[PDB]
């Protein structure tokens, strides 16, 4: 019994362990991704407007 | 078959096993005197007169 | 005429990009995603014509079921929103289900219907 309740904290240990360095590596790519999309959408906003100016 | 956790019970259950005895709740902290309600089943029960051969995994 | 009428759309998003061609070079002011100002009053006259006449009037119907081309199932696009901001309901398909051999890909998750119930036979409806 007692062995096997140490081989389960270890085992806790080392799957949490795994899920939080997932986590971080999943959120710098989510980061990268979102700052592509907002520059992406303040660009074409802009070129819109501008080209609207210019229209006229 | 004689399993702690039903956690992982529940793969034998499916595996339709015969459960001897079970025991599913116990503290993360379990001491000698708390498993010896289960001692005195396991000598009670399973004892020579029934039961002469076991394998621990 | 007192007759039954329908009418299917085969394309819309086709339509709306044909009327911003001529926008852009009758040279108007352009909006959202190049579009001209008018899209959803185009719509609004296409769609609005379809309706069940009275008694008084003959008792005819037009129902009409237009359809739109999606890319990579974008439903927040800006005509798919402009037309399901005008139809009574929508129904939709899905790539997964048709290439699993569903057919029709139904999606009755997402497929809503806005006079369900008064358009079945008692019997069905039951």
């Amino acid at each position: 019994l007692l062995d096997a309740k140490a081989s389960e904290h270890a085992a806790r240990m080392t799957a949490m362990k795994n899920a939080t360095d997932n986590a971080n590596e999943l959120i710098r790519t989510l980061t990268l991704s979102y700052n592509r999309a907002r520059q992406a959408a303040i660009t074409q906003e802009i070129t819109e407007i501008v080209a609207g100016a210019n229209a006229l | 078959i004689i399993v702690i956790g039903r956690v992982g019970l529940s793969f034998f259950r499916k595996r339709n096993m015969p459960v001897i005895l079970d025991i599913t709740r116990l503290p993360d902290q379990p001491s000698f005197a708390d498993i010896k309600e289960i001692a005195r089943k396991t000598v009670g029960l399973f004892a020579d007169g029934t039961f002469d051969e076991l394998y621990m995994y | 005429k007192g007759k039954h009428v329908l009418v299917v759309y085969a394309a819309l998003s086709k339509q709306a990009a044909a009327y911003r061609e001529l926008s852009l070079l009758l040279r108007r002011p352009p909006g959202r995603e190049a579009y001209p100002g008018d899209i959803f009053y185009l719509h609004s006259r296409l769609l609005e014509r379809a309706a069940k006449l009275s008694d008084a009037k003959g008792g005819g119907s037009l129902t009409a079921l237009p359809f739109v081309e999606t890319q990579a199932g974008d439903i927040s696009a800006y005509i798919p929103t402009n037309v399901i901001s005008i139809t009574d309901g929508q129904i939709f398909l899905q790539s997964d289900l048709f290439f699993s051999g569903v057919r029709p890909a139904i999606n009755a998750g997402l497929s809503v219907s806005r006079v369900g119930g008064a358009a079945q036979i008692k019997a069905m409806k039951k």
